[PDB]
């Protein structure tokens, strides 16, 4: 929020040279003077006879905003032979991307084509130069002799780099391997110690490189962005590349051990072709040592409040903790075609304020689609998904769009005033810009008033002018400021001090200052960084009995700071800035004696109570909790008396409630102050003497948090009396109570069957289903539907196996679905029979059974078990049945009983119930009628 | 009596209006200080008002084109309409309703355009041939559902740059396949052959001119020419009164949006059209591929329907990028093309199979609820859409549009139009906030008493500190003046404790959070109640204790959201078939059944019980099915009448049941046989046999 937009460093290049594509701070350790390194991949060079090979300049940043080209090559095209080039530079697009580590600088030309020594070739391997000084090497590693698709020709190596911590290259080449892509990591020492230019495929020793896969991963694109950082135990920097075309354009993003490049955490997208991993970064966002993964999906389309698709990118942002295991939430974009996430640029602490910051970038949002830069500050808790701040482009289009965003970089303090920096490039105008962070200031101001209590009959003080007497008061106001960095010694504050501000616009001036005379006043004043809390009084009284009526409504004294910033900017003109989160105001308020007693002070009797709701809490789900209370004044008048209800952090308050016409509908309001939650209702100011009130505070309790007696409230009241302020406080528990609507049932499939079954023959010596009979499917479902979840249960199965020695349904194979194991109390399927590719009811009470028993584990809400029995029926039986037509129910049942709850600590009771499920089998054919 | 009218209409007409669409305003000085000035029309009647001097708004909604629906799409008299009506005006006044109707009808024997978009790579050389009288094959198919039928062609492979191409050696940009022993043409983005033409011959001549060339690397651009061959109209001929039907052709991965810049192109689509003279893409080297999002923008306008025709290794690819591109089909295309024809022709049933409609340009403050009648008389709620409808078919819609306040702007209008139709209702919205009467007021002073107040619609309403009536007193210190009843009672506090009674009516405290209005200061602006820390659930604004919900939110909570999108399942079906979205969430109603979309159903009956109705209904002309007159909607499966039964194939489900003549009917099924649904019946059921 505090970077300076107003007088912003605006650095350009040669039209049409793609200026900005990539940005970078340089930080030479040999020098106190810091540069903008800015790439222009389509710079035309001196370079003999080769177009656009793009080059890199360095920008000086004191005064003078010229841009000065790097001389990393000058040399045209080497040659294999007389008339047949072996190097390719035209159209290189040489500073696609920038790194700088300390005096180093490494710069890339994914577009630099090589013409290999055993054929006639244009592949662009890639090329890239690191620089030291003067020193000038050049880094190719796909340049090798490993040639063609399949291989590393079109590898394009440099189209991503980056430096780790150890002073170590990493490189991405999205073309490796028929687009698979690849990674390669070299030690700066080596990339310089073995240089050799006699050598077009020099090998490196300490090299650590992805290796070519199956050729399902092809076309992924792996190195199309690359971050470092330390995913693990030891203090190297691991590294993060974007994967965009991995698993079917879902995109992903592989982390590999930065010690051996071996692959420790993957990121996979959700939506395909929403380009997951165009964009990586890693910095640590929550002050905790642990660096946390930035993901860019800059196509990516959320749903509409319509509930349409809408293109406006997503960023995914993983936060790393001890365990291994991510924490990830996700961050939508503003805009429909914007591109939000295209470009992802850590800041480092831009306000100082103990935790890092991040920049987004949505390079074709805003209006006229100039570009959008969003900045995200960072917190404990994460990163605070509300940005707070946002930058816009200032160039409009030629024939291109400005893609401001497109490429950003912070984390450097360029101007040395304590506080991190920006550069952002806008390539399609050749432009770059470089916003300065301002100096955040960190103000808290005091206002009391003496004495609190006004009494119109004290006339103590003389007003000036008449030889009358007034009833007067004193104000107080005090200002502390400090802020990290560099900032000035003093400070200009604009105070102002208003009398009665909550009765203005036309109503009547009740306390005037005694000089002014009017409700007004306003104060230059300057104080000092640090501790030095700078006060001032003044004399303000009260106009006498009769110039007003109203003496109930209290006297809100209102104080508001302004900065006079435009004063106390810096040689450059950077001026500082105020908190985001710190109140501009502050308000006292004074009261008027009123029905006080004989003692000239109002001492209440405040008391609340709470009506026994008898209500109970099920664990599982949200609870409607409506707590009725009574908050009584038994005594003299409270000023500013509040009902304070302390709730549980399970609790959430919905409303006052308002159905009820004979319940007061107090003015109440929910407060996160300090680490408790609680709610705050007005309860009058002053709440009179005997007042009595009756309210309903709505709440919605989220349980299922496991073992728990009870959840409480505790309710106060307070006022800002001086005597007997408080009430007593009271508790009120409510019971957590167990509920579990658990449920079984069945079915047959098919619930009937019809004799004689086509085609069947009766075989002696069955082998196939076919042989025996159709197959019938009985399916058992143990169902929890309540709030509550059960630990365990068991399941209890019987089966009409046999009816004087014959088979009926014969079992062949159970399957199971959910947490639970089952047992036949007979061998299933013992003939081991395996291919693929007046009704008489016959239950287990009359018919040999087959017991099945079942263990049940966990069932949470909305959760179920299920047992799928595959029978045959065993059609001889019913063919020679003695004879032949008959009508037969066979009846199956399973009963359930719930045995165990994980809430130990409370009233519990078993659950039982049963359902049956029968099979019908009838004679379609009736030979009567 | 006291309502809403008569404690926050009573500061002025514009107010009176905005406080409720039943309220009136009175422009009658003859109506003497203590009487409301804001009420019921029949109240202020009852209070002797001047009939002429009460302004009372009333909100319409008059059609103003009102064609009938056309019963053939070859009607060369009058111009095809398939929308009904197709402009209405509709005026409101403050926070005011008004619903209203519209007729959808897929109408008989319409126009078609099919545009074949072919992918030209090398292994496609064989479709190539396949396709070669594809032109006067497919005329006469099409003949069964059309009569005035155009074709045309285009081809794509992918971008002719590296590292797409083969640009070395210097003879494998004129011959891509120097080293593959033989010729093929070079690379090509996206080429336009033949303009959509009814001399369908023009097709397979043109296709027998064609040849393949050869791409380095799997994927490729069709996503290129599918955006070209949408938006150049003109180059390819689309009509206005056609369906169009984009046929792509391919058996290989494509690239996709950002997949350019490896090629050094950075530059984002411009969904603009760049196929000049000479017949090719000329944007193709410098402008990179489009994104899903833009692709499915431009379809939508242009009403084109894009038909993915793709081979069996990459239609799960495809099926879900399609699903990314709503109304999209999917085909399975044969590594010949050879069923190419069949494809086209499901494809084009499925897509008149439908009817959703869309919104385009709806104002900020207005909202629209659905209704929609699809089958016979039965009313869906919240629905903007149908489906399983045949050519002839027609669908209704019930609209409610309902403004929230009142924008003060000039004129508004917007579209209601079915997916893909040019056919459309176009919407004309005005809003009636301020009186008629307040154009004829007065500045200042003069004609309001000896004050220096202001006076309009037979109303004064002084400035800063003046309180009175018509100008009394000033900034208070005017002695206890009228006192009041400032409040629903006498016994009760005054200004309902937020102010205090300045010459007879209330003056309301400020406060920091918002405002606070009111005749007796009894409306708060930031009251309304919370769902998660955020009031209204952040999609409302809180108006004197209530909640008026955003575009797409209701309930008192305004946390209920009008969507229903999170309850369409797989099958395209609301809550599968078995359940109601409430609130973008399926509440399941089938017996047993659950999931988010109701899609689990172990302990449902076996899919024989449901088929058995179609049988009964299709077969019998009787069964449930029958009765209710949704047969032909429902059961559209083909059921044909067999011999005997086989033990040949897969997926065989011996199903069997006794009907109302006591005979037992078997059946079986088939599923997915190729994305289709056959049902067998046995032609002679089991019947009982008499003497025998
Ligand atoms: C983040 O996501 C990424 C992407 O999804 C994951 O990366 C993938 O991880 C998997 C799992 O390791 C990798 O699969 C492995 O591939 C190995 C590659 O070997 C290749 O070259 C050799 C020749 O040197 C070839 O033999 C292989 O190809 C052959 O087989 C394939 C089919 O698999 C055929 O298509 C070919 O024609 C060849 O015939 C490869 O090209 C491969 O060696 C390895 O195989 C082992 O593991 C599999 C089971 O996964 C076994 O079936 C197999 O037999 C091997 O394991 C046995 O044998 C070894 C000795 O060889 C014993 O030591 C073992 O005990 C065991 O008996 C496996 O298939 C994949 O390559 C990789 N992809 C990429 C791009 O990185 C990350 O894992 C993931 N990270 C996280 C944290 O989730
Ligand atoms: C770096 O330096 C080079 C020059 O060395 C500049 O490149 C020149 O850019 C201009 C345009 O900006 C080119 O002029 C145009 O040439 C086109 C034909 O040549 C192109 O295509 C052939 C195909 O074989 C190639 O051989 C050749 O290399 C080129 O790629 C013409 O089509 C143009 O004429 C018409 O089009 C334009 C635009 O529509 C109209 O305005 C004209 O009136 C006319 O109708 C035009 O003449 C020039 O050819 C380029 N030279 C080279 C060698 O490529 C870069 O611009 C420069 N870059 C920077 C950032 O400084
Ligand atoms: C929008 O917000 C409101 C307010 O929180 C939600 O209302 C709550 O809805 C739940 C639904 O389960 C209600 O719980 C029900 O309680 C009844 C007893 O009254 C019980 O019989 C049901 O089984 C169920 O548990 C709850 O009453 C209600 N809360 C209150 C007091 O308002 C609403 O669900 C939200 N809408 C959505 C879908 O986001
Ligand atoms: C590559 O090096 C990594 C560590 O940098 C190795 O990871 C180790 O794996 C073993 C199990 O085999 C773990 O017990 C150790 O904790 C890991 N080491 C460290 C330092 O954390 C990995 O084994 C190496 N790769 C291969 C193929 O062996
Ligand atoms: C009468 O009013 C006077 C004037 O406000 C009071 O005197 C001041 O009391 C405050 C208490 O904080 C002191 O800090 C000031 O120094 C006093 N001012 C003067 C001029 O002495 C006084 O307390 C009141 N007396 C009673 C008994 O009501
Ligand atoms: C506080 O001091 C400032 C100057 O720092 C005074 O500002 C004056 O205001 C006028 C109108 O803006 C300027 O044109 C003058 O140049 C200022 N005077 C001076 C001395 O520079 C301001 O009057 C002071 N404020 C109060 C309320 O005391
Ligand atoms: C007094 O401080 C409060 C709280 O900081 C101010 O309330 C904010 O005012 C700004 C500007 O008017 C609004 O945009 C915000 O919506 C308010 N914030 C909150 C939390 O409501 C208030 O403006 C200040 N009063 C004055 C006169 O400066
Ligand atoms: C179903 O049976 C399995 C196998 O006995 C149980 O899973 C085992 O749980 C024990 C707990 O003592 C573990 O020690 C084993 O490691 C588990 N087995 C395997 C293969 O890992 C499971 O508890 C049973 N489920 C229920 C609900 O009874
Ligand atoms: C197409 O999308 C579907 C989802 O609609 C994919 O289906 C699942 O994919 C996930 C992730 O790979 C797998 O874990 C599941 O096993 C798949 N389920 C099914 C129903 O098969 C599918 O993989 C996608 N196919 C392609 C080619 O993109
Ligand atoms: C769609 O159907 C529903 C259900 O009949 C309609 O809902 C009613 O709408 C009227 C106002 O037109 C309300 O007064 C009723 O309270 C509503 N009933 C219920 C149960 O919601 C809805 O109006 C219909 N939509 C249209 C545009 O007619
Ligand atoms: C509008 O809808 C209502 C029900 O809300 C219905 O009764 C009425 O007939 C409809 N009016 C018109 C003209 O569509
Ligand atoms: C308002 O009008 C009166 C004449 O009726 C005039 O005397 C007076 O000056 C005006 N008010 C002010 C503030 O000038
Ligand atoms: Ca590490
Ligand atoms: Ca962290
Ligand atoms: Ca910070
Ligand atoms: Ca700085
Ligand atoms: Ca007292
Ligand atoms: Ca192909
Ligand atoms: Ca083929
Ligand atoms: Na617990």
């Amino acid at each position: 929020f505090n970077l300076d937009v107003d007088s912003p460093a605006e650095y350009s290049g040669p039209e049409g040279s793609y200026f900005g594509f990539a940005v970078d701070f340089f930080v030479p350790s040999a020098s106190s003077r810091m540069f903008l390194l800015v790439g222009a991949p389509k710079a035309n060079t001196t370079q003999p006879g080769i177009v656009e090979g793009g080059q890199v300049l360095k920008c000086d940043w004191s005064s003078t905003r010229r841009c000065q080209p790097i001389e990393f090559d000058a040399t045209g095209n080497r040659d294999y032979a007389k008339d047949d080039p072996l190097e390719f530079k035209s159209h290189q697009w040489f500073g696609a991307s920038v790194r700088s580590k300390q005096d180093k600088i490494l710069a890339c030309a994914p577009l630099y084509h090589w013409r290999t020594e055993m054929k006639q070739e244009r592949e662009p391997v890639g090329t890239c130069f690191l620089q030291d000084g003067t020193k000038t090497v050049e880094y190719a590693p796909c340049r090798s002799q490993d040639i063609d698709a399949d291989g590393q020709g079109f590898c394009q190596g440099g189209f991503s780099i980056d430096f780790t911590k150890a002073d170590r290259v990493l490189l991405g080449g999205p073309g490796s391997f028929y687009w698979q892509g690849q990674l390669i990591s070299d030690q700066v020492a080596e990339i310089v110690s073995k240089y050799d230019p006699n050598v077009y495929s020099i090998k490196y020793n300490n090299q650590l490189a992805t290796r070519t896969a199956q050729a399902i991963f092809d076309d992924s694109y792996l190195g199309y962005s690359v971050a470092v950082g330390d995913f693990n135990g030891d203090g190297i920097d691991d590294f993060v590349s974007g994967v965009p075309r991995a698993a079917r354009t879902l995109g992903m993003v592989y982390i590999y051990d930065g010690k051996n490049m071996s692959s420790l955490y993957n990121f996979t997208g959700e939506q395909m072709a929403a380009y997951f991993g165009f964009s990586v970064a890693a910095t640590d966002i929550n002050g905790d040592d642990y660096a946390d993964v930035f993901i860019g999906a800059p196509l990516f389309m959320d749903r509409g409040s319509d509930g349409k698709l809408q293109e406006v990118g997503q960023v995914s942002v993983s936060l790393q903790r001890a365990s291994g295991d991510f924490q990830t939430t996700k961050l939508n974009g503003f805009e429909v075609f914007a591109r939000f996430g295209s470009a992802i640029a850590p800041l480092g602490d831009l306000d100082q304020d103990g935790f890092n910051d991040i920049a987004i970038a949505a390079p074709y949002g805003g209006e006229d689609k100039k570009g959008i830069v969003y900045i995200f500050n960072g917190r404990s808790t994460g990163l605070n998904a509300v940005p707070s701040q946002i930058l816009e482009g200032q160039w409009a289009a030629r024939s291109m769009p400005p893609s401001f965003g497109y490429s950003m970089k912070g984390a450097t303090d360029i101007d040395k005033n304590g506080y991190p920096d920006l550069i952002v490039g806008a390539f399609g105008v050749d432009r770059a810009i470089l916003y300065r962070a301002r100096p955040v200031i960190t103000v808290n101001a005091g206002l009391e008033v003496y004495p609190s209590i006004l009494n119109q009959d004290n006339k103590t003080c003389s007003l000036p002018g008449t030889a009358l007497k007034v009833s007067c008061f004193n104000v107080r106001f005090c200002l502390k400021a400090d802020g990290k960095g560099v900032l000035p010694r003093k400070l200009n504050f604009q105070v102002e001090l208003l009398l009665d501000k909550l009765k203005q616009k036309g109503a009547i001036r009740r306390a005037l200052f005694l000089y002014s005379r009017s409700p007004s006043h306003s104060k230059n004043m300057t104080i000092s960084r640090g501790g030095l809390m700078q006060c001032e009084e003044l004399i303000a009284y009260l106009r006498d009995e009769s110039e007003f009526r109203d003496k109930l409504t209290p006297i809100t004294i209102f104080m508001e700071y302004r900065l006079d910033y435009r004063t106390a900017a810096d040689t450059t003109g950077l001026q500082p800035i105020l908190n985001q989160f710190t109140p501009a105001n502050i308000s006292r308020q004074a009261h008027i004696l009123l029905d006080c007693g004989e003692d000239n002070v109002c001492k209440p009797k405040l008391e609340v109570s709470v009506d026994s709701d008898q209500k109970k809490i099920y664990i599982g789900d949200d609870n409607p909790l409506t707590l009725i209370v009574k908050a009584q004044n038994q005594g003299e008048g409270a000023y500013e008396a509040e009902l304070i209800v302390s709730i549980p952090l399970q609790a959430d308050f919905i409303g006052v409630v308002r159905n009820n016409e004979a319940l007061a509908r107090l003015s109440c309001a929910f407060k996160t102050e300090n680490q408790t939650r609680q709610v705050v209702c007005d309860l009058g100011n002053p709440m009179k003497a005997g007042t009595q009130l009756l309210a309903g505070l709505r709440f919605s309790v989220h349980q299922q948090s496991e073992m728990d007696t009870s959840v409480k409230f505790d309710l106060q009241i307070q006022s800002s009396n001086l005597f007997d302020k408080v009430s007593p406080v009271v508790s009120h528990k409510v019971d957590l109570a167990v509920l579990a609507a658990v449920e079984i049932r069945g079915v047959s499939s098919p619930d009937h069957v019809f004799l004689p079954i086509p085609n069947w023959e009766h075989k002696e010596n069955p082998e196939t289903e076919e042989d025996v009979g159709p197959v019938v499917q009985h399916i058992y479902e143990l169902r929890n539907n309540g709030p509550s979840s059960f630990s365990k249960a068991m399941l209890h199965l019987q089966w009409p196996y046999k009816y004087n020695n014959n088979t009926l349904l014969y079992i062949l194979h159970y399957d199971i679905d959910g947490p639970m194991n089952c047992t036949s109390d007979m061998e299933i399927n013992p003939l081991r029979i395996k291919i693929s590719s007046d009704i008489h009811t016959l239950g287990c009470g009359v018919a040999q059974c087959l017991k099945i028993v079942c263990q049940v584990g966990r069932l949470d809400r909305g959760k179920s078990a299920i047992l799928y029995v595959k029978s045959l029926l065993w059609t001889e039986t019913f063919m020679n049945k003695e004879n032949q037509n008959h009508s037969y129910s066979l009846k199956s049942s399973a009963s359930f009983n719930v045995i165990e709850f994980p809430y130990k600590n409370l009233p519990i009771e078993d659950i039982t119930n049963s359902t049956l499920v029968t099979t019908n089998v009838t004679w379609g054919i009736q030979p009567a009628p | 009596g006291p309502n809403i009218c008569t404690t926050r209409g009573v500061s002025s007409c514009q107010q009176c209006l905005a406080v409720s669409p039943m309220c009136a305003w009175c422009s009658d000085e003859a109506l003497p200080l203590g009487s409301p000035r804001c009420d019921l029309k029949e109240n202020l009647l009852k209070d002797n008002c001047a009939p002429e001097s009460i302004e009372f708004p009333v909100s319409e909604a008059r059609v103003l084109e009102d064609r009938p629906l056309s019963d053939k799409g070859s009607g060369d008299s009058s111009q095809v309409t398939q929308v009904s009506p197709q402009r209405i005006a509709l005026r409101l006044r403050p926070d005011d309703s008004k619903n209203f109707s519209i007729q959808v009808r897929q109408v008989e024997d319409y126009p078609v355009d099919i545009y074949y978009l072919m992918d030209l790579s090398y292994s496609m050389k064989d479709d190539l041939w396949s396709i070669q009288n594809l032109g006067t094959k497919l005329a006469t198919q099409m003949r069964k559902l059309t009569s005035n039928l155009r074709i045309g062609f285009g081809a794509f492979v992918d971008k002719p740059v590296s590292p797409y191409m083969y640009i070395s050696p210097p003879e494998a940009l004129e011959n891509p396949c120097y080293d593959m022993k033989t010729t093929c043409l070079p690379m090509f983005g996206y080429k336009h052959v033949l303009t959509l033409t009814d001399q369908v011959t023009r097709f397979n001549e043109e296709v027998k001119k064609q040849s393949v060339s050869r791409n380095r690397d799997a994927p490729e651009g069709g996503f290129d020419a599918i955006m070209q061959a949408t938006v150049c109209d003109e180059k390819i001929g689309w009509r206005n009164d056609a369906s169009h039907l984009l046929v792509f052709t391919t058996d290989a991965k494509t690239h996709i949006a950002l997949d350019g810049r490896l090629a050094g192109i950075v530059q984002p689509n411009d969904g603009q059209c760049h196929v000049g003279s000479d017949n090719h893409y000329s944007a193709s080297t410098t402008m990179d591929y489009p994104s899903l999002g833009l692709m499915t923008e431009k379809l939508s306008q242009k009403n084109i329907n894009l038909i993915f025709a793709v081979t069996e290794n990459v239609v799960n690819l495809y099926q879900n990028y399609s699903e990314l591109i709503p109304g999209t089909t999917v085909g399975v295309l044969s590594m010949d093309s050879s069923n190419v024809l069949q494809l086209i022709v499901d494809a084009y049933g499925k897509i008149r199979s439908k009817v959703e409609l869309e919104v385009r340009d709806l104002p900020e403050e207005l909202s629209l609820s659905f209704n929609a009648t699809c089958l016979n008389n039965e009313v869906i709620p919240g629905l903007k859409s149908c489906m399983g409808l045949k050519i002839g078919d027609t669908v209704s819609f019930s609209i409610e549009a309902k403004v929230r306040g009142c924008p003060q702007e000039k004129e508004k209008s917007f579209t209601i139009k079915p997916v893909g139709f040019k056919d459309s209702l176009i919407v004309q919205v005005t809003f009636d906030c301020d009186c008629a009467c307040q154009a004829q007021a007065e500045p200042n002073s003069h004609r309001c008493n000896n004050g220096n107040g202001t006076f309009e619609c037979g109303v004064c309403r002084c400035g800063p500190g003046w309180l009175g009536s018509q100008c009394e007193c000033s900034e208070e210190d005017y002695r206890p003046s009228q006192q009041d009843e400032c409040s629903p009672r006498e016994g009760q506090p005054v200004c309902s404790q937020r102010g205090e009674c300045l010459c007879g009516q209330c003056v309301c405290h400020s406060s920091d959070f918002g405002k606070i209005t009111g005749k007796y200061c009894e409306c708060d602006d930031f009251s309304c109640v919370r769902y998660k820390g955020e009031m209204c659930s952040g999609h409302g604004q809180c108006s004197c204790g209530d909640c008026l919900c955003d575009s797409d939110w209701t309930g008192y909570y305004c946390n209920c959201t009008t969507r229903t999108d999170t309850c369409m399942s797989s099958n395209g079906l609301l809550c599968s078939g078995r359940g109601k979205c409430e609130c973008g969430s399926c509440v399941c109603i089938q017996p047993g059944s659950y999931g988010d979309t109701c899609e689990k159903c172990p302990t449902c009956p076996d899919a024989c019980t449901f088929k058995k109705e179609c049988v009964e209904c299709k077969k019998f002309d009787r069964g449930a099915l029958h009765d209710e007159n949704t047969c032909n909607r429902y059961c559209r499966d083909e059921i044909e009448s067999v011999k005997e039964l086989k033990d040949t194939g897969k997926d065989a489900v011996n199903c069997t049941y006794k009907n109302e003549d006591d005979c037992v009917v078997r059946f079986q099924y088939y599923e997915d046989s190729s994305g289709k649904s056959i049902l067998y019946v046995v032609e002679e059921p089991e019947c009982p046999k008499g003497p025998d």
